[PDB]
């Protein structure tokens, strides 16, 4: 309790320095060799690349400026690129280099060869308990992290968790997340995640994160979330509904954790009350998780992946490989100022 | 079964954000 205060003291210290005054600028685009797409998304990519003078790989995002301006993402694409380049965790993905060019935006990071959390967990099917517990914790613990620094996170899911070298998780896209004291209003996220009082256009806070939580572990331990439709809509009035149904190999203990988290009433969701995350690291079903050693990365995991080498892709899908296109004309240059 | 259920459904690939 003593060593956590003041371990999260420091870490806000640290976080502010550079919140205040964000690296800029710290690479180039003919620094690296592009590879392989690694993943693909709205505004662009993730594109595995080699660095020229250190030989090292690294995933590098790329955000087409006009689809982030057309798609009204500006203050998102600031906000991901100024935490991102902020924070400094276990469980938290590095931001090595970020620059920027007339037509894109990159953010450059350890490269996580593990893969997905999601194509282990759909090809497997489902984790079992202890497995999913093993990553529940981390997220815990990064929560617990990000929210003492006035942080949400606002996208949790598989597709955004990597598996690293070591078994354990290195969390991803940071384009929602948000620095707020007060409630906040923007609909974002992924559909399956969003917790109710965000599809009714309440204001809503970090409570958020730990609805997104039971919504994970419930997925891990399953193998398919707790609210699923072939559209958005229908999984909005499911999560709204409010009401759960548990697998029959749930535990008693994983059914209360989640009922506890999947709650509509905000007065009443864990993570939320007067304890806080104490009432999440202290619940029954967490009783085996020794919490310091997952932080300091000592506990065997349950699962890791195959690794041939450096600049293996073997645990990422394929995907279909685009130009990379630099404009002689500067593309939105005053929006993008402080990247 | 809920399984398979999920397994026909037209969301069992990759999820993309929404905003
Ligand atoms: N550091 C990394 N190491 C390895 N793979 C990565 C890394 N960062 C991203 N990826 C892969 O690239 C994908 C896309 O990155 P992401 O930052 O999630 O893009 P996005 O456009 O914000 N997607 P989303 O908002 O979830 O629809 C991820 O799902 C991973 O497969
Ligand atoms: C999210 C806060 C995690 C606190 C873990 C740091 C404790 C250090 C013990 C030595
Ligand atoms: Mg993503
Ligand atoms: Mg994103």
């Amino acid at each position: 309790q003593e060593s956590v205060k003041e371990f999260l003291a420091k870490a806000k210290e640290d976080f502010l320095k550079k919140w205040e005054t964000p690296s800029q600028n710290t690479a180039q685009l003919d620094q690296f060799d592009r590879i392989k797409t690694l993943g693909t998304g709205s505004f662009g990519r993730v594109m595995l690349v080699k660095h020229k003078e250190s030989g090292n790989h690294y995933a590098m995002k790329i955000l087409d400026k006009q689809k982030v301006v057309k798609l009204k993402q500006i203050e998102h694409t600031l906000n991901e690129k100024r935490i991102l380049q902020a924070v400094n965790f276990p469980f938290l993905v590095k931001l090595e280099f970020s620059f920027k060019d007339n037509s894109n935006l990159y953010m450059v990071m350890e490269y996580v060869a593990g893969g997905e959390m999601f194509s282990h967990l759909r090809r497997i099917g489902r984790f079992s308990e202890p497995h999913a517990r093993f990553y529940a914790a981390q997220i815990v613990l990064t929560f617990e992290y990000l929210h003492s620094l006035d942080l949400i996170y606002r996208d949790l899911k598989p597709e955004n968790l990597l598996i690293d070298q070591q078994g354990y998780i290195q969390v991803t896209d940071f384009g929602f997340a948000k620095r707020v004291k007060g409630r906040t209003w923007t609909l974002c996220g992924t559909p399956e995640y969003l917790a109710p009082e965000i599809i009714l256009s309440k204001g809503y806070n970090k409570a958020v994160d730990w609805w997104a939580l039971g919504v994970l572990i419930y997925e891990m331990a399953a193998g398919y979330p707790p609210f699923f439709a072939d559209q958005p809509i229908q999984i909005y009035e499911k999560i709204v509904s409010g009401k759960v149904r548990f697998p029959s190999h749930f535990s008693s203990d994983l059914k209360d954790l989640l009922r506890n988290l999947l709650q509509v009433d905000l007065t009443k969701r864990f993570g939320n009350l007067k304890n806080g995350v104490n009432d999440i690291k202290n619940h029954k079903w967490f009783a085996t998780t020794d919490w310091i050693a997952i932080y300091q990365r000592k506990v065997e995991a349950p699962f890791i992946p195959k690794f041939k080498g450096p600049g293996d892709t073997s645990n990422f899908d394929d995907y279909e490989e685009e130009e990379i296109r630099v404009s002689i004309n500067e593309k939105c240059g005053k929006e993008f100022t402080e990247f | 079964t809920t399984y398979a259920d999920f397994i026909a459904s037209g969301r069992t690939g990759r999820r993309a954000s929404i905003h």
